[PDB]
C-alpha cells in the first residue's frame, strides 16, 4: 500500500515497466503450452515474462545490492536477455556481476550515491552490457 | 469487361494468380508447347513439363517463367457480357525458376538411375524414363 | 468431473504409453545389441 | 528428543492423519517439531506407487547445497520440477488429450511417469503382499539412476520397465525380458 | 460439505481457462484453413464443373460406396452427426432399391458413429490425417483406393463451410467410369482434347477424384474449426454459470461450518 | 491388511490374476466409455473386466462353497468367457455349477482336502469346461 | 442519518464483503440500508480514467424514472446498453480482430470510448498536485452531452478530445485546438 514511494528512482525506472510486463505474462499465461499455434505480438510477452521469471529467482542466503539489482534488471527489461535460453540466465546474470564489480565499480557508487539512473549512466551501463555480451557466449 | 486473357495458374498450395489479365501464356503439351491467346478454341490438355512462360497485357515484352510439373490446363471461351476469354492452368508442383537447383538435379538423376539399374517392375522402369525426362527438363529449365 | 476426468486422464495416458512401450520394444534390441543376450 | 553434546536420539514418528486432511491441528502443529518430513499419499497408492510418498509434499532441513553436494541438490530440485510440471498437464490432457501436446511436453510426461514408477521399490516386509523380494538400494544408486533419466538417455527404455526396480540396470534387465517375451 | 464444492470449483475453473485458450488457437487455425481454401479450391472447381457437365443420376442401381468424410479430434460440435445422419439417410434409402453398399470414410468419428449400425459394410477407413497439413498427394492415396475398388456409383458426404458461424452437409453424387462409359460424353464435344479423348480421360478422371477429395475435405476441416470455436464458447459460457452456483454452495456451507463448531464450542463452555 | 494368508492356495492362483485384471479395467473403464479405436490388448482387458465384473454378482442369499468359487474363477481367468456375451454369464454360471456337482464332485472333493491346484486337477477342470462348453450353447 | 425537515445527513460508508459473501449477514445487513453503490476499479485508473467508477457495476434505487424525470433514465440505460455491446465488441475483437467489424459496430465503439473517457473530469482539489484546474459539473449540460454523443452528433470529434473536460464546449475547444 506505500508503493514507489518505498523506491529510489533507480528503482523505479524499471519496476514500473517489469510490473506491466509480468501482468501481461499473466494474462496470457495458459497459452504457453499452446504458444506453437499463435502469432507474434504474444510470444514476445511469453518470452519477456519467462526470462523475467528466471531472472527473479535467487539463491538461500545470497543477497543483492540495490546498485546490482537495477543493472541487472536494466539488462533484463531492454530485451538483452528474449534470445538466449531461460536456462542460461542464471549463469548470464552471475557473470555480469562479476563483471561489473571487475569494471565499472564507478557505476555503482554513482547509483548509490545519487540514487538517480541519468542518460549518461545508462549509455555507460549499455556499453558494459554490450561489452559483456561480447566476451561472453550462450546457448541461445 | 475487358478482351484480355484471364489466366488462373493454380497448384494445391499456392494460386499464384486468380483473374490476372495477360496476353499470351506458353504451356508444355503432352504433344508438344503452345501459346494461348484470346479467341483460341475451347480446349483441354494434358502438360507433362516445362517451362509456362506468362506475358502480362502491360508486360508484352517482360516475362514470367514458371516451372510445372504435370497438370492440366482448360481453355474457356469468353461469355458475351464478360467480353474475355479464360484460362486455367492446374499443377501438381509449379515452382518459379529461380528456385531451382541444377545439382541436386543430378544427384536426383543419379539416383533414379542407381535404384532403376535393378529393372524388375514396369513401374520401376517407367519412373525411371519418367524420372530422367522431368530432371533433364529441369536442368535445361534452371538458369 | 473430478473423478471423471481423472480416470479419463489415467486412461488416455495408459493406452498412450502402452503403444509406445510396444514400438520401443520392438526396436529396442536392434539399437542396443549389447544388452541382446543373443550376443553373450 | 533431541541431539545433545552427550548423545542423539533419532525419533521417527507416524503421523495419522485423519480424513486426509493435513489441516487438522494435530498434524498442523507436528510439522514445526520435525527436522524431515514424508506425506504419503492415497492417490499414489492407488497406482501401485509402493511407498506412496508424495515427494511434492514430503521436504528435508537437509536438502541444501552446503550439506549434500549440489550433484544431489540440483537432481532432487529437477525431479520435483519435472513432477511439478507434469501435475500441470493433467487437465490439458483430460479435456484435450495427448494429441495437443507438443513433443517437448510428451518427453516431460514420459520422464515423469518414469520418474514416478522409478521411485518405487519393493520392500523385505511387504513379501507378504507382492511376493517379490526385497532390495537395499545406496543413495549414489539413486543419484546416477535420477540423473540417467533426466538426461533423456533411457527415453528408449519402456515405462513398465522401471517398476520396483532398486538399480536402473535391474530396469535394464526387465525391459530386455519383456522385449524377448514379445517375440 | 466444502472439500466437494472446493474441488469442482477447482476443476470447473481450470476448464473455463484452457476452453478460452483452445478458443485462440481454435481461431489461428481457422485462420490458417480459410487460407488454405481460398489457395486450393481453384485447383479443384474447374476439372469438377467440366465433369459435372455430365449429369448423374442418383437413382442409378449399382453397388454404391460412400465415402464419409469427418474428423478424429472431439469437441467439434456436431458436424460429423450430421454426416453420419445424412449417411445413415443415404444407406437406409439406397439398400431398400436392393443396391449393394459400401462404406468409406475418413475420420474416428464416422467410425465409432456408424460400427455399430453399419459395421458389416465398410470396406477400408482412413484416420490420422488431420495431424500434418492438407495436401494433395493425402488425396491422391485414398482417390487410388476409391479407383482400385471401381464401384459403379459412388457418393461423398461432407460439411460445406458457407462462413464462420454457418456450415452445410451435402451430397456429392460423382461420376464413375462405369456411369462414363455408358455416356458417348456429348456434352464435352465443344472441348478440343490435345490429346483424343479416349486417351485423356482416365487421366482427366483420376484428377477429376482427387481434387474432389481435396475440396471436399478442405471445406470440412474448416466447418470442423468454426464448430470447434463455437463449442468452446458454450462450454466457457456453461462452466462459468457452473461457479456462479458452487459458490453459491460454498458459500453456505462455509457459514454452516462456522456456526456448527462455534456452537459446538458454547454448549460445550456451558454444560460446565 | 491380513490378505492372501487368509485365503487359500487354491484361491490365491486365481485371485491375484483377477485382481490385476480388474484394476486394468477399471483403469481404463472411462476411457472406454467414450469410445476410440483400440488395440487388441486394450480390448481383450475390456472384455475379461466387464466377464470378470458379471462373474462376481450373486443372488441374495445364494452363498457358494470355496471349491465352486475356485471353478468359476478358473472358467473366467483362462479365457472361457471373453467372446461370450456378458448378459448370458448369469447362466453360464449356474448351469456349470450343476454340471460340476452332478458328474465331477471328485474334483470339489480334492480341492476341498488338499485345498491347492496340482497340474491333474487342472487338467481335470480343463477338460470339464471343455465338455461343457461342447454340449452347451450360448450367443456367442 | 436521514432527512428531516430541517435540513438531512447524507452517508458514503465504505464496505468491506469478507470472502466476497455478499450473503454474509454484516454486508447482507449493510446492504438493506443502502439506497445507492459507487464501485471503483484498478480497471479503469489503468486507462488513466479519473475518477475510476464502473459506470455498469453501480447501481442505484433513486434511477427510476419517477424522481429524475423520464430523460435521464432514458440516458443513462443508453448509455449502459452501449457500454455492455463495447464489451462484447471488446470480448470478440481480442480473437477475431478489429477488422471483421461491421460500420454501425465500429460507430459503436468509438461512441463508447467516447462516453467512456467524457465521464471522466478533473478535481478542485488535484489542482495543487498538477496545476490543471476544477471543473464543476450540472446535470442538465451532462445530460445533454450523452444526448449528442450517443445520437453520432459528436462521432466526427475525435476521441482524444473527450478528455478530462467538465463539458462537450470545452471538448470541442480542446479539438479545435489540437488540430493545429
Amino acid at each position: 500500500r506505500v508503493g514507489s514511494a518505498a523506491q529510489v528512482k533507480a528503482m523505479k525506472q524499471v519496476a514500473g515497466t517489469m510490473k506491466l510486463e509480468l501482468a501481461q505474462y499473466r494474462e496470457v499465461a495458459a497459452f504457453a503450452q499452446f504458444g506453437s499455434d499463435l502469432d507474434a505480438s504474444t510470444r514476445q510477452l511469453l518470452t519477456r515474462g519467462t526470462a523475467l521469471t528466471e531472472l527473479l529467482k535467487q539463491r538461500q542466503y545470497s543477497p543483492m545490492k540495490n546498485s546490482v539489482q537495477v543493472c541487472v534488471l536494466y539488462c533484463g527489461v531492454k530485451g538483452y536477455l528474449d534470445p538466449l535460453d531461460p536456462k542460461e540466465i542464471s549463469r548470464f546474470e552471475s557473470l555480469f556481476i562479476d563483471y561489473i564489480n571487475a569494471n565499472h565499480q564507478d557505476i555503482l557508487k554513482t547509483i548509490e550515491t545519487e540514487k538517480e539512473l541519468s542518460e549518461k549512466t545508462e549509455a555507460k551501463l549499455r556499453a558494459a552490457v554490450d561489452e559483456f555480451v561480447a566476451m561472453n557466449e550462450f546457448k541461445k | 469487361f475487358k478482351n484480355q486473357l484471364l489466366l488462373t495458374l493454380s497448384s494445391p498450395s499456392e494460386a499464384i494468380y486468380v483473374r490476372t489479365p495477360v496476353r499470351s501464356v506458353t504451356v508444355p503439351g503432352s504433344e508438344g508447347a503452345m501459346t494461348m491467346t484470346n479467341g483460341h478454341s475451347q480446349t483441354v490438355a494434358r502438360l507433362k513439363a516445362g517451362e509456362i512462360i506468362v506475358r502480362k497485357g502491360e508486360t508484352g515484352d517482360e516475362v514470367e517463367r514458371f516451372f510445372l510439373s504435370d497438370g492440366f490446363v482448360l481453355f474457356k471461351s469468353p461469355e458475351d457480357d464478360s467480353g474475355c476469354c479464360t484460362a486455367e492452368v492446374l499443377g501438381v508442383e509449379v515452382v518459379p525458376v529461380s528456385m531451382l537447383d541444377k545439382e541436386s538435379a543430378a544427384t536426383a538423376l543419379q539416383e533414379l538411375l542407381q535404384q532403376g539399374a535393378g529393372a524388375t517392375d514396369e513401374w520401376t522402369k517407367a519412373r525411371t524414363l519418367l524420372g530422367q525426362e522431368l530432371l533433364s527438363s529441369v536442368i535445361r529449365a534452371a538458369p | 468431473s473430478v473423478k471423471f476426468m481423472d480416470q479419463k486422464r489415467s486412461g488416455e495416458e495408459t493406452v498412450y504409453f502402452k503403444k509406445e512401450d510396444e514400438a520401443l520394444l520392438r526396436n529396442l534390441l536392434a539399437n542396443h545389441p549389447e544388452y541382446d543376450p543373443k550376443y553373450s | 528428543i533431541t541431539t545433545t553434546k552427550k548423545g542423539s536420539i533419532t525419533s521417527v514418528q507416524a503421523v495419522y492423519v485423519p480424513a486426509d486432511d493435513l489441516t487438522d491441528p494435530a498434524p498442523a502443529t507436528t510439522f514445526a517439531h520435525l527436522d524431515a518430513t514424508t506425506v504419503l499419499s492415497r492417490q499414489i497408492a492407488e497406482l501401485g506407487i509402493y511407498p506412496a510418498v508424495d515427494p511434492l509434499d514430503s521436504t528435508s532441513r537437509m536438502l541444501a547445497p552446503e550439506i549434500v553436494g549440489q550433484e544431489h541438490y540440483d537432481t532432487a530440485r529437477a525431479t520435483q520440477k519435472l513432477l511439478q510440471d507434469y501435475k500441470s498437464l493433467q487437465d490439458i490432457i483430460a479435456i484435450l488429450g495427448m494429441d495437443e501436446l507438443s513433443e517437448e511436453d510428451k518427453l516431460v510426461v514420459s520422464r515423469a511417469r518414469k520418474i514416478q514408477r522409478f521411485l518405487s521399490q519393493p520392500f523385505t516386509v511387504a513379501e507378504v503382499f507382492t511376493g517379490k523380494p526385497g532390495r537395499f538400494v545406496e543413495l549414489p544408486e539413486t543419484i546416477k539412476s535420477a540423473q540417467t533419466i533426466l538426461r533423456g538417455e533411457c527415453d528408449d527404455l519402456p515405462e513398465m520397465a522401471f517398476y520396483m526396480c532398486g538399480g536402473l540396470e535391474e530396469v535394464r534387465s526387465k525391459a530386455v525380458k519383456m522385449a524377448q517375451e514379445a517375440a | 460439505d466444502l472439500k466437494i464444492v472446493a474441488a469442482r470449483m477447482k476443476s470447473v475453473k481450470s476448464i473455463q481457462k484452457i476452453t478460452k485458450a483452445m478458443k485462440m488457437v481454435a481461431a489461428s487455425k481457422l485462420r490458417m484453413d480459410q487460407r488454405r481454401l481460398e489457395n486450393g479450391l481453384p485447383f479443384a472447381t474447374p476439372v469438377q464443373k467440366l465433369v459435372q457437365r455430365i449429369p448423374v443420376d442418383p437413382k442409378e442401381k449399382g453397388t454404391l460406396a460412400v465415402l464419409a468424410l469427418s474428423s478424429d479430434k472431439g469437441l467439434c460440435g456436431g458436424v460429423n452427426s450430421f454426416v453420419a445422419k445424412q449417411a445413415r439417410i443415404v444407406i437406409k434409402e439406397n439398400e431398400m432399391a436392393g443396391n449393394a453398399v459400401q462404406v468409406y470414410g475418413v475420420g474416428d468419428k464416422i467410425r465409432s458413429a456408424l460400427q455399430r449400425t453399419f459395421g458389416d459394410r465398410f470396406k477400408r477407413i482412413m484416420t490420422e490425417v488431420t495431424r500434418f497439413p492438407w495436401n494433395f498427394g493425402q488425396a491422391c492415396i485414398i482417390a487410388d483406393r476409391l479407383m482400385q475398388d471401381n464401384p459403379a456409383r459412388l457418393m461423398v458426404i461432407y460439411n460445406h463451410f458457407k462462413s464462420a458461424v454457418a456450415y452445410d452437409t451435402l451430397t456429392l453424387n460423382v461420376l464413375t467410369p462405369t456411369q462414363a462409359a455408358q455416356s458417348a460424353k456429348e456434352q464435352l464435344n465443344t472441348f478440343e482434347f490435345e490429346p483424343e479423348k479416349t486417351d485423356v480421360w482416365k487421366d482427366l478422371q483420376d484428377f477429376y477424384y482427387a481434387c474432389t477429395v481435396f475440396g471436399c475435405m478442405l471445406d470440412n476441416i474448416a466447418s470442423e474449426q468454426s464448430a470447434r470455436m463455437s463449442a468452446m464458447d458454450n462450454a466457457s459460457t456453461n462452466a462459468g454459470e457452473m461457479i456462479s452456483s458452487l459458490t453459491l454452495r460454498y458459500n453456505r456451507a462455509r457459514q454452516a461450518k462456522i456456526t456448527t463448531e462455534l456452537v459446538e464450542i458454547i454448549s460445550g463452555a456451558n454444560a460446565l
